[PDB]
């Protein structure tokens, strides 16, 4: 085909370039690190109103003390946690302990960019993905929240959201949250940025909340739970 | 270290009953040797143009016209070392009938094995079907046969047929011409004047090969034997 | 280079469809018809061969119809070329499924089975997809009496009369016209077959050398698979122009 | 294309690469207007000097420069411009 | 409505066939034209037959060639196309005739009565120049940085050489645009236009290219030297893609057309003699996707930077959109521009726009804030969506 | 255009144009420089950030106690070639129990960055390494490309005008070896700071330290914890 | 899985060209609705193209994937039919629904089957010989908690649940007309959902009833598929009732 190991003299891909505008169509995730816990937004996409935020999640166990929240293209993701979930299980019977929020995010990290248009094999793609994931769990280190983008890079922040608009979600969150603070005022920084940015606006079944606290297991939580948090935007 | 190159389809369809590609093949055939081949019906004969027009040639064992076994041979009309393998693969195959049945391949049957490897290399990319046409003779049944075998791997029954240069036209003058109840020395000189019709040029017994399969087996006709039945016609 | 054709074969073109795939279907329109028609007490195959030449010796007596099992038969619609791979692919897996089951060959586990290697090449492998329909016919216990048909496209279908190869449409219609919903019994069905093969032909006039009957009839407790020699489908072609006459009244 | 000198936007424009600018003031300059030495040697005078490289190394800027100050006689050619739209014309 | 529609149809043919006689023949009925104030003229219009000196008839002077014998030798191109040589005129200046001029040379004589303003050696170049307005910074979104280096970079050395020297360099032989489309460029372009005092030409490159090539490099050159005559002056090279694109010539497609007319533009880029205070300026999408062989660095001086606008970005153009227009509003100009996503300018700046169509709709005159809560959501999905190619496999 | 994207089309001065684009990929990305003494090795790399509210992302890279990598480049194509540098030298150290040289282990990272390069339809990698190892010895710093050509230096950068610094480096060569842990640091601050404009110098969450030896184990400095070797900079020397 | 050739490159505009050229491959299986009930979760399908001398069992968008999981099949278009590319889609989610009965020997989940197909998707880009899907799947079946499912899938690989949902001849189209006709009472109400997925296949197909094949699943059973006949007798009066909400 046209041009899959495409270079501009600058010294970086066109492909890598393309792959942003997907994740620009797509999704919301909003993650933030807190002292007090990791909470994780996401939109649920709502449209019709008989869609069930207790039975569907787009809020996923990495393991049972480790959740991420996805955004851009939906099928991308799906791919990334399902080998990065088998990676932490496996992780948890030969250590005995948590698995870092940066430890699983430098393995997804490596498939990001090994594109080329011909010797593909499944290590290796046609096309470099266009999906920005938030890892947030709680280790011993810690509360952590890592973030992976479409570059395949990995770096910590204690919060970044990506969306509709990835730097402009970004500098909402810029604005408001504080490095240390509450879970509530985290939780409530989550979701204020989220509806500015969107189309759509804040409900208890337009979006999804669940919060991770050290010493407690991952919780997706409860009809009348999400909406507890709805009450402060 | 690896090879790749070629590995999407090279053939496409046409409404013909055919594809492209194998048609073009065809072709290579009719610019390639005469052979002709006529089922005496008391033993089958298959000639061929022993020569690749250098005219030198000197042959006692590095014929077109080979056994394959007992009570197979072959002779052909295209390309070369797509035949050298096309016999390496025969033996294999007759043999392979030899330890079953304790009887080698009929015609029938080593038709349908040989021609399916000549259609795989049409239909896979980075690989071409065979240049090459088979005039496949045997002893089965109790009954001398011939088979067609062409290069996209369909077969056509044949009595009488004819390959190479003006191949068309050598198939009706054979349709309309074929004989039976041929006694083996009758067998030959026809056979010699079908192949005077196909074959252009001098015909001495350096230019044209000729071999016989009957009831005794296989063989191949020395050239001295060539040349007296090659006198003795009209 | 190879980076600058289309072909379109495992890639999908602006159609949502592939190049491949679709062109297979015309080259079968132009190779000889394969019709598959269904009795009371047997199932038949009629097929007209890809010989159009007028001399044929008869070294193979199956250039069409292959008869595969002792309880199953087969027909090509396309080109023989094809059909070579895929008639040693069925003698195998014809025989290995009958050495598990001791049951007759159900006609539709064999399409559904086949059908999958055919649509195994056209997504991948960057292989071609067969320019072959082979049309099966069989008998098993819980269907009855069968007649299936097979695609390049992997498409399979239950029949009870259909016809593949030349000029399909018109067959289908002149079998169903003949033939209703179990209406005719093995020996007039016999002559039903070679009267289509007569008007639908690549080439005019129907000949012994021409043609290929085959017959599935349950005998005395085996199910009878045999390739009809010349001499017995030329007492059926005198019989279907009987059975011109017959269709009309 | 009728002569008149094209101005000189100087070699002490580009420094460096000297080697190179001795080829050119030798090569075009002085069979042009020294032909009786070419014919003396025992040589034709060129029929031309292609100047190659990379774009912004001063392949025009040390041609250009050099003829007008030794004085010559200079036709101003352009390639595309010679093509027209009208058939070898 | 099948009955109804044949009385109507007859009725109007009917009508509509009388009206052919009667407009023919009334006509203007012989009247003349020129009224009363031309009668004068007509006596001067006779002795004007009887004189050798008119008519005139226009021409060019195409070369200057001396071997002079009268007074000074000039070649013309009459337009029956025949070339002819004259001498230097009656009465007037040798210095009113030069090369490129047009002149007026007599009929019946052909020498110069008078020289005419210059300029018709072209037939091409003189079409491929078009109609020139004024868009003032007011209309264009943002006061942002990237406005202000297209302001810094054209304006000031043009309308005062006096700072360039001081810093010691020269005004910009060339100068470069570049910035995704759809961000109002040609909209800043024409506004510092206005400031400087500068004449921009606005120029197409898709009617450069043409099917046998050679038209657009005569064209070209011709371009160069009009411009060269205007002083302090832009040339302003739009939508080019065609001087514009890759370089890459296949040699049997419409890429030779492409690659005579930027070989000519190199050697104008140069000149003939050099190019100080005139300025060329070229938009492209990114200047990586511009020729490395046309781009020669040193030449085209300063890459003007404009961007895709930012969320922060969109926010501050939207109250210049908003501003400009007459609207009543209690919703703000950040929220909508927050509501937005990152896709390009034009989507926000419709905005602005659409909740006054909705306002028509609505049953009022001039917006209002519902209005503008309707234009977002629809805006964003619609111009977005529904367009582009859907395959970028097997090109070159 | 689709013959520079061919791996399989040349200049003729022999380059393969796909090779000399994943040259460059580095000098786009953050200059490292990694320097060696005769105890220790010292990677010293400049870091990048998203966002004020975030910390910055480690460029140095754990391998082993005795062995450290630092990138400069594409994160994602330098996670296969970590996965594949983490691999030998373990099994180095299981099979062997050598503390693995520098020398043997680059030139076969050399090998497997070549083979994209020959390949049709595959691009290089394009980012580069300045691997950091001690063996018995003592430490090297061999700088390996997106082609096989390796560097056995005392010092060396690469990234952004990376010549400049080693005009310092070159200053400064013999000094290294008898130079402690703590100076061979501030000296690569010093050459880190040539490579970026005059108009900036470094900050104390920009750098980042990988210290490297067998007298001491594996250390990463993140953003907060930079701050002791940092001491004893010269602002922009020229 | 072998070609010499990428199967698709990426543009700017964040589509993938083969997965929106699958959307139309599955739209040649057509048009299919499922509504959930409180015990009986029904999915029907368009078109059985009877001509009796066909087998009605062939032709199928009904297939079963275990014998507590079934879906039925489509997105959007208006493309030819042809069963055979969907077909192919069914037959790697018919192992992927075994393989989890071998894991989990309870009736398998939904939620399963549409995530591994997402996933699924993603991976045949990778590969250069393997040509990618983008369906949609009306997955309907049974948890171990005995309560109702029906999940739907997207080209965009996200799955979402549902009381009902349509595909087909545009899938925000047939869902919407659904909407409509939705009331709190219908999903309780056993006969009620029966009749949802008759009026939405009664839209694009004329004379349904030989062209509606219906299945109804249950809690205990496995699953049914209704004779064409008994569901011809619904289709009359339903066709009454259809008019009446438009």
């Amino acid at each position: 085909d046209r041009g899959v190991n495409t270079f501009s003299p600058e010294g970086r891909l066109f492909q890598v370039e393309y792959a942003i505008e997907g994740h620009k169509l797509g999704s919301t995730a909003i993650g933030i690190q807190t002292s007090e816990g990791v909470c994780l937004a996401v939109e649920k996409r709502i449209t019709s109103p008989l869609m069930e935020p207790s039975s569907i999640e787009k809020i996923v166990e990495i393991d049972a003390h480790i959740g991420c929240a996805m955004s851009g293209l939906i099928a991308d993701a799906k791919t990334l946690i399902d080998k990065a979930r088998v990676e932490t299980q496996n992780h948890w019977f030969t250590y005995n302990e948590t698995m870092t929020v940066e430890s699983v995010t430098q393995a997804v990290s490596n498939l990001a960019l090994q594109f080329g248009e011909e010797d593909a094999d499944p290590g290796a793609m046609s096309r470099p993905f266009g999906v920005a994931l938030l890892f947030g769990g709680v280790d011993e280190k810690g509360p952590q929240l890592f973030h992976m983008d479409p570059s395949g890079t990995f770096v910590q922040c204690d919060a970044r959201a990506i969306g509709s608009a990835s730097e402009g979600a970004q500098s909402s969150l810029q604005e408001v949250y504080h490095k240390s603070t509450t879970l509530k005022e985290a939780i409530k920084s989550s979701l204020i940025i989220l509806k500015q940015v969107m189309e759509e606006k804040l409900n208890a079944t337009n979006i999804e909340l669940a919060t991770v606290q050290p010493g407690q297991n991952f919780h997706m939580f409860t009809k009348e739970e999400l909406e507890e948090v709805i009450k402060d935007i | 270290m690896a090879e790749r190159g070629y590995s999407f389809s090279l053939t496409t369809f046409s409404p013909s009953g055919k594809l492209v590609q194998i048609e073009y093949a065809l072709a290579a055939v009719a610019g390639g040797a005469p052979s002709v081949g006529i089922k005496a019906a008391n033993g089958v004969v298959l000639a061929t143009e022993k020569k690749q027009k250098s005219i030198l040639y000197d042959e006692r064992s590095v014929h077109k016209v080979e056994p394959i076994t007992k009570h197979i041979g072959l002779v052909y009309s295209g390309m070369g070392p797509d035949y050298r393998v096309l016999v390496h693969r025969a033996r294999k195959l007759a043999q392979q009938y030899y330890l079953v049945y304790q009887e080698p391949i009929p015609t029938a049957q080593l038709v349908q094995r040989v021609a399916s490897v000549m259609q795989e290399y049409t239909q896979s990319g980075g690989v071409r079907p065979f240049g090459v046409s088979l005039l496949i003779c045997g002893w089965n049944e109790g009954r001398p046969y011939l088979f067609q075998s062409d290069p996209s791997g369909a077969y056509f029954a044949w009595k009488a047929t004819a390959m190479g240069k003006n191949y068309v036209n050598g198939k009706t003058f054979l349709e309309k011409r074929y004989n039976e109840d041929l006694e083996l020395e009758d067998a030959i000189h026809t056979a010699i004047l079908t192949l005077k019709e196909s074959f252009e040029g001098q015909m001495t017994e350096d230019n044209i090969e000729v071999g016989i399969c009957n009831e005794a087996g296989f063989r191949r006709l020395t050239p001295t034997e060539v040349r007296d039945y090659l006198a003795a016609i009209a | 280079m190879s980076r600058r054709y289309d072909s379109r074969t495992t890639i999908f073109s602006p159609e949502g469809r592939l190049y491949q795939v679709e062109y297979a279907m015309e080259a079968i329109g132009h190779a000889g018809t394969c019709l598959g028609i269904l009795a009371n007490d047997g199932v038949l195959l009629a097929a007209e061969r890809r010989n159009i030449h007028k001399l044929l010796d008869e070294v193979f007596f199956s250039e069409k119809i292959y008869k595969l099992n002792e309880d199953m038969a087969c027909s090509v619609a396309g080109i023989t070329s094809d059909a070579n791979v895929l008639t040693n692919e069925l003698r195998l897996i014809a025989q290995r499924y009958l050495l598990q089951y001791q049951e007759p060959i159900p006609c539709e586990q064999l399409v559904t089975a086949l059908c999958d290697i055919k649509q195994a090449y056209t997504q991948f492998g960057g292989k071609r997809p067969f320019g072959v329909s082979l049309l099966y016919i069989g008998w098993d216990k819980h269907y009855g009496f069968q007649l299936y048909q097979s695609d390049p496209s992997g498409n399979y279908g239950g029949w009870k009369a259909t016809c593949i190869g030349n000029n399909s449409a018109a067959a289908v219609s002149m079998l169903k016209q003949d033939y209703k919903e179990g209406e005719m019994t093995l020996k007039s069905a016999l002559a039903l077959a070679v009267k289509v093969l007569n008007k639908t032909m690549d080439v005019s006039k129907l000949s012994a050398e021409k043609v290929e009957i085959a017959t599935l009839t349950r005998e005395n407790g085996k199910t009878v698979i045999r390739v009809l020699k010349q001499k017995e489908v030329e007492q059926l072609i005198k019989k279907h122009e009987e059975e011109e006459a017959k269709a009309e009244r | 294309m009728e002569v008149d000198e094209r101005p000189t936007e100087q070699y002490s424009d580009i420094g460096g690469l000297d080697k190179q600018i001795q080829e050119l003031v030798e090569a075009i300059v002085l069979p042009m207007n020294h032909k009786e030495k070419f014919e003396n040697l025992g040589i034709q005078p060129p029929k031309g000097v292609l100047m190659y490289g990379p774009p912004g190394t001063g392949k025009t800027l040390l041609a250009r420069a050099c003829a007008a100050q030794t004085k010559a006689t200079f036709l101003k050619l352009a390639g595309p411009q010679l093509v027209q739209m009208f058939i070898g014309d | 409505q099948s009955t109804y529609s044949r009385q109507i149809k007859q009725v109007e043919d009917d009508i509509q066939q009388l009206l052919k006689k009667i407009n023919e023949l009334t006509g203007i009925k012989e009247s003349d034209t020129g009224l009363a104030p031309p009668a004068l003229w007509d006596l001067a219009a006779d002795k004007q037959t009887l004189q050798s000196e008119q008519p005139l008839q226009v021409a060019r002077c195409t070369k200057i060639i001396n071997a002079d014998s009268e007074d000074p030798k000039y070649i013309i191109n009459v337009k029956q196309f025949a070339k002819f040589v004259v001498d230097l005129s009656d009465q007037v200046a040798p210095t009113d005739i030069e090369e490129g001029m047009r002149v007026g040379v007599d009929r019946n004589k052909y020498q110069i009565h008078i020289p005419l303003p210059p300029k018709i050696d072209p037939t091409v170049t003189m079409m491929q120049v078009e109609e020139k307005p004024d868009v003032t910074y007011s209309d264009v979104g943002g006061c942002k940085e990237q406005i202000e280096k297209l302001r810094e970079v054209v304006e000031t050395p043009l309308l005062h050489p006096e700072r360039f020297v001081n810093l010691g360099i020269e005004p910009p032989k060339g100068v470069l645009l570049f910035g995704p489309p759809g961000t109002g460029k040609t909209l800043c372009a024409r506004a510092v236009a206005n400031r400087t005092d500068a004449c921009f030409i606005p120029v197409i490159g898709s009617e450069l290219v043409q099917k046998y090539v050679g038209e657009g490099a005569r064209m070209v050159r011709e371009l160069f030297e009009m411009a060269r005559t205007k002083k302090a002056c832009l040339i302003f090279f739009d939508e080019i893609d065609a001087i514009g694109g890759a370089r890459f010539d296949d040699g049997a497609g419409g890429d030779n057309e492409v690659q005579r007319t930027m070989l000519e533009l190199i050697n104008q880029l140069d000149g003939f003699d050099p190019r100080g205070n005139i300025k060329v300026l070229m938009a492209t999408n990114r200047p990586d996707t511009l020729d490395p062989a046309l781009m020669r660095p040193g030449r085209l001086d300063r890459k003007i930077e404009f961007s895709l606008p930012d969320l922060e970005g969109r926010t501050h153009i939207f109250k210049i959109h908003a501003r400009s227009m007459s609207v009543e509003r209690d919703i703000r100009f950040e929220l909508l521009a927050r509501l937005c996503p990152n896709s390009t300018g034009a989507e926000i700046r419709s905005v602005c726009t659409e909740a006054g169509m909705f306002a028509i709709r609505a049953r009022r005159k001039i917006a209002t804030e519902k209005d503008f809560l309707e234009a977002v959501n629809k805006v964003i999905k619609s111009y977005a969506k529904f367009s582009a190619t859907p395959r970028y496999m097997t090109y070159n | 255009n689709q013959y520079d994207n061919d791996v399989t089309v040349w200049s003729p001065q022999g380059r393969i144009h796909q090779i000399e684009y994943a040259m460059e990929a580095v000098k786009q990305g953050s200059a490292t420089v990694g320097l060696k003494s005769k105890t220790h090795a010292v990677l010293v790399a400049l870091k990048r950030a998203q966002s004020e509210l975030a910390a910055h992302q480690k460029k140095i890279l754990h391998v082993d106690n005795h062995i450290g990598i630092s990138i400069a480049g594409l994160t994602a194509d330098a996670r296969l070639l970590c996965n594949f540098m983490r691999q030998e030298c373990l099994d180095s150290r299981f099979v062997f129990d050598r503390p693995l040289p520098v020398s043997r282990l680059v030139s076969l990272i050399g090998s497997k960055t070549q083979i994209p390069t020959q390949r049709y339809g595959r691009r290089p990698y394009g980012v580069g390494l300045l691997i950091a190892g001690y063996d018995d010895m003592g430490p090297h710093v061999f700088q390996t490309c997106p082609s096989a050509n390796y560097f056995d230096c005392r010092a060396m950068s690469i990234g952004a005008r990376s010549q400049s610094a080693r005009t310092y480096l070159e200053r400064h060569m013999s000094e290294f070896m008898q130079c402690n842990l703590d100076e061979l640091v501030k000296h690569g601050l010093r050459a880190l700071r040539e490579t970026l404009p005059a108009e900036q110098d470094l900050t104390t969450k920009n750098v980042s330290i990988g210290i490297v030896g067998k007298d001491l184990e594996f250390t990463i400095y993140d953003d907060d914890d930079v701050s002791p070797f940092l001491d004893g900079l010269e602002e922009r020397p020229q | 899985m072998s070609y010499d050739r990428a199967i698709t490159v990426f543009s700017p505009d964040g589509h993938l060209f083969q997965v929106e050229y699958a959307q139309e491959a599955v739209k040649k299986g057509s048009t299919a609705v499922g509504v959930r009930g409180r015990d009986i979760v029904v999915l029907g399908v368009e078109k059985k193209s009877v001509a009796k001398l066909q087998d009605e069992r062939t032709v199928r968008k009904i297939c079963a994937l275990d014998d507590n999981v079934c879906m039925a099949f489509a997105v959007v278009a208006s493309v030819s039919g042809l069963t055979a590319d969907a077909r192919i889609v069914i037959n790697r989610a018919r192992v992927e629904c075994q393989s989890h009965r071998l894991t989990v020997g309870d009736p398998v989940t939904v939620e399963y089957i549409t995530r591994y197909i997402a996933s699924l998707k993603q991976r045949y880009t990778q590969s250069n010989g393997r040509r990618p899907f983008g369906i949609s799947a009306l997955i309907v079946g049974f948890d171990f908690d005995g309560t109702p499912r029906l999940y739907q899938t997207d080209p965009s690989g996200t799955y979402h649940a549902w009381k009902a949902n349509a595909i087909g001849r545009g899938a925000k189209s047939v869902r919407e007309f659904l909407e409509k006709n939705y009331t709190d009472d219908a999903i309780e109400t056993d006969d009620l959902t029966i009749k949802l997925v008759i009026k939405a296949l009664l839209e694009v197909v004329q004379s349904g009833g030989k062209n509606i094949e219906l299945a109804v699943m249950r809690r205990d059973q496995p699953l049914k598929i209704l004779s064409p006949e008994e569901i011809e007798k619904y289709v009359a009066e339903i066709e009454k009732e259809k008019e009446e909400n438009e």
